This record gives C-alpha cells, sequence and structure tokens, in this order.
C-alpha cells in the first residue's frame, strides 16, 4: 500500500559515494512495493541499510552489486514478481560485494522470507565474504524454468535445526521451504507438509490458510482481498440458453486489481482499465466514460509514443524519430525530450534534432500519458510548437508528474495556448531561470483530482518578470496567460474571436459583421447583407438568422 | 578496485559528464559514474526533488 518507482540504472551509480547513499535511501525509504527495480549499488561498508525493511515485494528485479557492506536488511522481502530482469535473465543478482583489497564486504543476505521469485533466475556469484548462501535452495525459491540458478570457504555451519539449509547461523536462519516440502497433492506451496497445509493455486510466496483471501501475496489479481486469476467479468455465459448475459457483480482489471471503478483518465475496454485504445477501435465518452468503440469508417491519427510500440525502445524525440510524429493529433505513449535528443547522441550515431522540424507537434492536440521537457533548442523561446494541445492525460507518470519543464534558460514564456486539461499526476516547472508567465497560471483550473500539487521554483522571480513588464493583458481573466499578447489568455475578460479575446464584436461596424454567442464573436451568414446606421447584420447562426438577403 | 576505465571509442557511451567504467569480471560488465545532476544507465536524465 506505500508504492515507489525504483531505479533502472543497473551498475551505473553517482560518483559522490554519499550522493549515492542519499539517492538509495531517497528512492526506498518507507517503501512496502518497488514498483520496478531494487538496485542496490556502489554502498560503503559503514552505511544504514535498516530502512530496506520496509520492502516487502519487487515488481522487476532485485540488483545488489559493488558494495562494501556487511549485511543485506530485506528481512521483509516475500516476492520478486522478475516482469523485467536484470540481463534479461536474473530477478535477483548479488554480485561483486567485497572490495578487491580484501578488508570487508557483505558476509550475510537477510532474505528469511523471500520464498518467491515469480520469472527470472539467481546470480548470486564473487562475493569473496559471503557466507550461508551456498546452503540455499533456490530451486524451491524460483516458481518456473531459468537454466540460471546457482551459488558460486571458512564458513561456519548451519544449525542443527535448520537441516543443512540457512542464511544465518542461529536456529532463527533457517531456510523456509515452500515447495518442494509439500504433500504430493498441493499443485502451489504450502505452509506444512500434510493436504490439509497446501497453499490456493493463487498465492505467491505462501500463506497462512487454505483459502485465497490467506496468501502472502497474489498470483495475479487482487480482487477484494482474494487472490483471482482474473477479474468477474462483464459478460457470463449461461450454459443452458447458450448465450451471454450480463454479469452484474463484475469489476474492472487495474493493474494488478479488480475495482469497482476505472481512474477517470483512462479508457475501459472489456471489463478492464487500459491506457490506449487497439489501433482498430477509437475513444469515445459516454457519461463521462471513455471507451473503446469500432472507428466510423477511418480510425483518427493515434501515434506511439516515446516508450510505447514502434517507440518501445526509444527515450526521448531525436532525429531518428522526430519524423515518426507526421500529422499526429494524439500520442498514445509519452513525449519526452532529453539532452541526448536535442543536441544529439554521437555514442549511437544519432544527429542533433533539427529545430524547425518540431513543428510537426503543432497538430497534436492530446498526450495520453506525460509531457517531459528536459531540452530544448537554446533558440526557442517557447513551446508554441504545442499550441494545439488541449489534454494531457497522465494515464502514464514519471515519479507521478504528467508536465515537466525543468533546466530551460532559453525559455522565456511557455505558449501552451490551447492547454485546458491535466487530468492526472503533478506539474514540475523548475530551473528555468528565464521564464515568466508561469507564476500568473490558475494551474488548479487545469487539474480534474484535488490530489493534483505544483512544484514551482527556481524560475524568474514574479517580482523580477512584473518589473521587467512581463505581465498578462489586460482582456485576460484573473486565471492568468501562457505568454504576452490577447491570444495567450487562460479565458477572457470579455469578449473572443477564435483565440483572441477582445472588447466587442464586429455587431455595428467591421470588414466581418458578427453575433454574441455569450462571449464568442461568431460571423454572420455570408448571405446576410451588411447593415450599416446601427443596425444588426444577424440575430444568430445561418441564413435563416439574417436581417436582410444580399 | 574492481573496475577499469573504457576505451576512448566508449568515452561517448556516458552522456552529460558521465565516466564509463568496464568491469575485470569473466562478457565485460559496463557502468556509468554520473555528476550528482545526473542519473540513468548512461546519465541521459536529470535528477530531481521535492
Ligand atoms: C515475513 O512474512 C510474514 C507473513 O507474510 C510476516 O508475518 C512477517 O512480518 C515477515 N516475517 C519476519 C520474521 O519478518
Ligand atoms: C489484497 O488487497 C487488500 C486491499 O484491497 C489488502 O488488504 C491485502 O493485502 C491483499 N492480499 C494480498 C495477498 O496481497
Ligand atoms: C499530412 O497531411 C497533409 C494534409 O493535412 C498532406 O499534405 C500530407 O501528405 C500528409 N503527410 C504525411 C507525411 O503523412
Ligand atoms: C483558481 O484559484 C482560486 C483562487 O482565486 C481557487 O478558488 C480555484 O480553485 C480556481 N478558481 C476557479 C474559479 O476555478
Amino acid at each position: 500500500q506505500s508504492v515507489c518507482a525504483g531505479t533502472e540504472n543497473k551498475l551505473s551509480s553517482l560518483s559522490d559515494l554519499e550522493q549515492q547513499y542519499r539517492a538509495l535511501r531517497k528512492y526506498y525509504e518507507n517503501c512496502e512495493v518497488v514498483m520496478g527495480n531494487l538496485e542496490i549499488t556502489s554502498i560503503e561498508h559503514n552505511r544504514d541499510l535498516s530502512f530496506l525493511r520496509s520492502v516487502r515485494e519487487v515488481t522487476g528485479y532485485v540488483l545488489v552489486a559493488l558494495n562494501q557492506f556487511r549485511y543485506l536488511p530485506l528481512e521483509n522481502l516475500r516476492i520478486i514478481r522478475g516482469t523485467k530482469l536484470y540481463e534479461d535473465r536474473y530477478a535477483l543478482a548479488i554480485f561483486l560485494n567485497y572490495r578487491k583489497d580484501g578488508n570487508f564486504g557483505l558476509q550475510e543476505l537477510g532474505l528469511k522470507n523471500l520464498t518467491e521469485i515469480l520469472n527470472g533466475g539467481v546470480y548470486v556469484d564473487q562475493n569473496k565474504f559471503l557466507c550461508y548462501a551456498d546452503t540455499i535452495h533456490w530451486q524451491d525459491i524460483v516458481r518456473n524454468p531459468s537454466n540460471l540458478t546457482l551459488v558460486s570457504s571458512g564458513c561456519g555451519r548451519c544449525h542443527k535445526s535448520c537441516t543443512g539449509r540457512c542464511w544465518g547461523p542461529t536456529e532463527n536462519h533457517c531456510q523456509t521451504l515452500t515447495r518442494t516440502v509439500c504433500a504430493e497433492q498441493c499443485d502451489g506451496r504450502c505452509y506444512g507438509p500434510y493436504v490439509s497445509d497446501c497453499c490456493h493455486r493463487e498465492c505467491a510466496g505462501g500463506c497462512s490458510g487454505p483459502k485465497d483471501t490467506d496468501c502472502f501475496a497474489c498470483m495475479n489479481f487482487n480482487d477484494s482481498g482474494a487472490c483471482v486469476t482474473q477479474c468477474p467479468q462483464t459478460f457470463v455465459y449461461n450454459p443452458t440458453t447458450f448465450q451471454l448475459e450480463h454479469n452484474f457483480n463484475a469489476k474492472y482489471t487495474y493493474g494488478a486489481f479488480c475495482v469497482k471503478k476505472c481512474p477517470h483518465n483512462f479508457v475501459v475496454d472489456s471489463s478492464s482499465c487500459v491506457r490506449a485504445c487497439p489501433s482498430s477501435k477509437m475513444e469515445v465518452e459516454e457519461n463521462g466514460i471513455k471507451m473503446c468503440k469500432p472507428c466510423t469508417d477511418i480510425c483518427p491519427k493515434a501515434c506511439d509514443g516515446i516508450g510505447t510500440g514502434s517507440l518501445m525502445s526509444a527515450q526521448t524525440v531525436d532525429s531518428s524519430n522526430i519524423d515518426k510524429f507526421i500529422n499526429c493529433t494524439k500520442i498514445n505513449g509519452n513525449l519526452i525530450f532529453l539532452v541526448t535528443g536535442i543536441h544529439g547522441d554521437p555514442y549511437n550515431a544519432i544527429e542533433a534534432i533539427d529545430p524547425e522540424k518540431l513543428n510537426v507537434f503543432r497538430t497534436v492536440r492530446e498526450i495520453t500519458g506525460f509531457l517531459n521537457i528536459q531540452s530544448w533548442p537554446p533558440n526557442m523561446t517557447d513551446f508554441s510548437v504545442f499550441s494545439n494541445l488541449v489534454t494531457i492525460g497522465g494515464r502514464v507518470l514519471y515519479s507521478g508528474l504528467s508536465l515537466l519543464i525543468l533546466k530551460q534558460q532559453g525559455i522565456t514564456s511557455l505558449q501552451f495556448q490551447s492547454l485546458k486539461e491535466i487530468s492526472a499526476g503533478n506539474i514540475y516547472i523548475t530551473d528555468n531561470s528565464n521564464l515568466c508567465y508561469y507564476h500568473t497560471i490558475n494551474w488548479t483550473t487545469l487539474f480534474s483530482t484535488i490530489n493534483q500539487r505544483i512544484v514551482i521554483r527556481d524560475n524568474r522571480k514574479a517580482e523580477n518578470c512584473t518589473a521587467e513588464g512581463m505581465v498578462c493583458n489586460h482582456l485576460c481573466s484573473s486565471d492568468g496567460c501562457w505568454g504576452p499578447g490577447p491570444d495567450q489568455c487562460l479565458s477572457c475578460r470579455r469578449f473572443s474571436r477564435g483565440r483572441i479575446c477582445i472588447e466587442s464584436c464586429n455587431l455595428y461596424d467591421g470588414e466581418f459583421r458578427e453575433f454574441e454567442n455569450d462571449s464568442i464573436c461568431v460571423e454572420c451568414d455570408p448571405q446576410c447583407e451588411k447593415m450599416e446606421d446601427g443596425l444588426l447584420t444577424c440575430h444568430g447562426p445561418g441564413p435563416d438568422n439574417c436581417t436582410k438577403c444580399s | 578496485s574492481h573496475l577499469v576505465k573504457c576505451a576512448e571509442k566508449e568515452k561517448t557511451f556516458c552522456v552529460n559528464g558521465g565516466e564509463c567504467f568496464m568491469v575485470k569480471d569473466l562478457p565485460s560488465r559496463y557502468l556509468c559514474k554520473c555528476p550528482n545532476e545526473f542519473t540513468g544507465d548512461r546519465c541521459q536524465n536529470y535528477v530531481m526533488a521535492s
């Protein structure tokens, strides 16, 4: 119930070893479920790791390498799911945890509760001072074959009660076998050796009893405390009628859960909370609920975002993929601009992006995931290329954020002109030393949830902006503006002609006469005759609402 | 140390001022040592707080 993201650094770390330690603490303290990888690399001998006792579960892999500390306190870790593996093979990798000099290193693993490794193998090798780990029956902990499950002197023997398999020297250090020791009738795990003691087939880790509500962890989905293979579907087959019937106890699949409702920003397909519609279907709203329905004739231009489908491999928009965005109106995924995207990645022979090519985004109206701007061409002062962007769904978040604009010196205004909705996630606009209009925006008007925060730090001081005349146009409401001019408001103080706020419509004078559709100035039908001498040309839309016909 | 510096070919491997390192073990494992401002497998991402 206290979830964190975890790193994807592998063996990479910070040069400052205290900063490396401080980062480990930052990322993983008070976290129960690591929703990704638990990477513990390059940690000094002295260091306190007691905070790791918080960890119960790891979604991806566990990498413990190049450290010098005596003991690994993952005493509450039960399951490693191995959804993503180290070197695409190991769910658990513990290696080189000593100093080559030969002073100190890892001596004991506190994994007495690690009874499940769902996918992947175990690589415990090159740990000069590690004891007892050799005695571990990993074959019991790994649920499926993984042609890599092995452990590679002057070590104490296991306690008598341990049966030669233990994590440490004491009688309280015995390895709890939960699979090989079961009755020939258990198909899963067990808490004893008789048929009475088998776990439900859906229990991961182990159990405290026979029911699907007695699990330590779920193999698949959690439906109100019950470990299920699938959620109750919306339809149910009746065997006597040979027809599908409505199941009114149906629940929606969201992540590893059966939920009474999908998050508002997510789409509903089947009895499931998805992030994107299949290429064949199109997103439609029915009583506030986004759903996948078949296309009228031709499906809208939805494009793979950075880290999705055709761009799964991608980490940033670059010269090699900028052209995959021609004519996109919707981005199924994220848009990320990293330093190596804008300024090129020489090692992988990718040239710096052509700043003109960033105009491909002028067609983009929606970004379903997140917008992450960590780099931008220096000659570009704003994000006017995103002048048509209306929604950021936040169906995917980067550290809980749906909007990131950081370290950008060249930007002086934002210019997200069409922007009206940031459905989920928080905003992080920091260290853009010359940015100036951000402080006027009532970001709250863009949010859907009340849990949505805003982190605005170290941009140009609001006082400095005001003194240099970087203020909103008088026709802007108290909600703010994206940059200078009347076209850049969040809402108008009076009337509006298209994207620009004005004082009054062309009711009695002007090239094209207009009627007021309550603050929106709409041009009279071309058939209406231009009425002079204080007369209105039209009193509504269409040729029926004319004053005189031309 | 278990680590050695990379060749000049693998200089551009770590970006944003990251220092490349290889591991002496018998394939060879590569890693980046990042400046406090950056992270990721190749120091490609900015570090962030608050
Ligand atoms: C290990 O798991 C059990 C049940 O899942 C829990 O009682 C406990 O706090 C953890 N046990 C120890 C000895 O830390
Ligand atoms: C399943 O979910 C409930 C919350 O809905 C939680 O109290 C319980 O920990 C869960 N059971 C397992 C085995 O994860
Ligand atoms: C994009 O659409 C325009 C018109 O809206 C058309 O001229 C062009 O062929 C399209 N180009 C690509 C590369 O999809
Ligand atoms: C704008 O911020 C205000 C303070 O004036 C807060 O009431 C509100 O949630 C947003 N106001 C409106 C009228 O949407």
